[PDB]
């Protein structure tokens, strides 16, 4: 008997949670762009 | 008191004080390590030591001269000083060498035994020297290709592949008329000076300009040198600070001077009224630290240097600074603005009048060379005691809230956490 309204809920959950997953994707990339870009260099020493 | 200051073909630069037993005489030009490249990098150092070789050295201490260099970013200077009545033959042995020894001095012996010298001199800096080597490296990262990275020193392989040609095609790109100052200061008088530089005439190389670049510029970074070897761990850490010559020049060095500087180990510093003290002292989170103003020509840095012992706890050293520097945008008090001008007045005052005529050379040159002319020590006064709380607040908002920064550090820094960590407190979370 619910069919009608849970399918018109899913619509609503699955376009909230698509949005919030894209978006994490991008937050993360930036909060790891300095450790991802990061750069090291070897001097051995004396 | 007075900053006299006239141009005929050259630009001459005094300032008198008849109670001063010396003169101190020199030629300041407005080119420094900003000006060279990442290859001749290290060319304005040697050329002030040869300057201050045995050879030309020795000739000015049979005549009772000595001799004095100082090599900075945006500018280098040559000083001689000498009893007030020798006030002309500093100027015989300035024009000497500037134009007669031009080529005495660059002797394919002299060069050698020089260059071997500053080679020693600038390894044992890298090896021993980690605050200040920790401060040039803030600067490298911080205005990383770009005039200011470039450290005033040089560096050791841009030293060791460097020729006398490469010092003559510096000095006749840079050691010209219309980028450089003549400056007097000591006892003497501005028309005593004056009279004898526009008695000698010959312009030397006049009409010439030198080579232009492109504008400095701060960016966001970070430069880890990790040591595990060395007792402790020293670091400097700022945001792009003021320009010498900006409206905000002031508000910056009295918002440094709120911080100001401190000693573990000094009784009396730690008692100053400081609140970031209480937060450092409970578990002694720093041997030492100095917060700063740097200005330079084109950018500068505002921000501080520490060292420290307890190296488990660096995050918290770290975190208290600067959530300290956070209040400067929104609860920094009446009273901490003011103690803060009465320490920066004191401060200023010892530098602008010290009893050694050579610092006083250096500030007023360094000063004529950007802006045509000095501040008054009195009109400084005027400006810091004008500052007010919104003055401060309005600044930092600008300059220190949610700004990027630029880290460096040497020693036991493992526990120095990432740039991201310390970038989320240049802020606070609010409703």
């Amino acid at each position: 008997p619910e069919h009608d309204e849970r399918k018109r809920l899913g619509l609503k959950t699955v376009i909230i949670l698509s949005s919030l997953y894209l978006l994490s994707i991008w937050v993360k990339k930036f909060k790891w762009a300095g450790i991802k870009t990061r750069k090291f260099v070897f001097n051995p020493p004396k | 008191a007075e900053v006299t200051q006239l141009s005929n073909g050259i630009v001459v630069a005094t300032e008198h004080n008849p109670s001063a037993h010396t003169a101190s005489v020199g030629v300041v030009f407005g080119s420094g390590a900003a000006n060279e490249n990442p290859y001749n990098n290290g060319v304005s150092n040697l050329w002030k030591n040869i300057f201050l070789s045995k050879e030309n050295s020795a000739v000015a201490a049979k005549e009772g001269l000595a001799l004095s260099s100082n090599i900075s970013r945006d500018f280098q200077s040559y000083i001689v000083s000498s009893l007030p009545g020798s006030t002309d033959k500093s100027l015989d042995f300035l024009n000497q060498s500037f134009i007669q020894q031009k080529a005495n001095l660059l002797s394919s012996s002299n060069f050698e035994a020089t260059k071997k010298s500053v080679l020693k001199q600038v390894q044992d800096f890298e090896d021993n020297d980690h605050p200040n080597r920790v401060l040039e490296h803030l600067h490298s990262t911080a205005f990383q290709n770009t005039p200011l990275s470039l450290p005033t020193r040089g560096t050791l392989e841009s030293l060791e592949n460097l020729v006398v040609a490469d010092l003559e095609s510096f000095a006749n790109n840079h050691f010209l008329n219309s980028n450089a100052v003549v400056v007097g200061t000591g006892n003497i008088k501005h028309e005593d000076l004056v009279n004898s530089i526009e008695s000698k005439n010959l312009s030397l190389q006049t009409g010439t300009k030198p080579v232009l670049k492109k504008k400095a510029a701060f960016l966001g970074s970070e430069v880890r040198l990790r040591d595990d070897t060395l007792p402790k761990a020293w670091i400097s850490l700022a945001v792009e600070g003021e320009p010498v010559n900006s409206p905000n020049y002031f508000v910056a060095k009295l918002a440094a001077q709120i911080f100001g500087s401190y000693n573990a180990f000094e009784p009396a510093s730690r008692l100053q009224g400081i609140k970031l003290l209480d937060n450092i002292q409970e578990y002694q989170l720093c041997d030492n630290f100095n917060h700063f103003s740097l200005s330079y020509k084109d950018s500068g840095l505002w921000g501080f240097s520490t060292a420290t012992r307890n190296v488990t706890m660096i995050d918290d050293l770290i975190h208290f600074t600067l959530k300290q520097w956070n209040r400067l945008t929104i609860s920094v008090t009446d009273t901490e603005v003011e103690r803060a001008k009465s320490l920066l007045k004191l401060q200023l005052g010892q530098l602008y009048e010290s009893g050694n005529p050579v610092n006083d050379a250096n500030l007023l040159g360094a000063e004529v060379l950007i802006k045509g002319s000095k501040l008054s020590l009195g009109e400084a006064f005027k400006k810091i005691d004008a500052i007010t709380v919104k003055d401060v607040k309005a600044w930092a908002g600008k300059r220190l809230w949610d700004q990027d920064i630029a880290i460096a550090g040497t020693g036991q820094i493992e526990g120095l956490l990432d740039y991201m960590r310390i970038r989320s407190d240049m802020s606070m979370m609010r409703w």
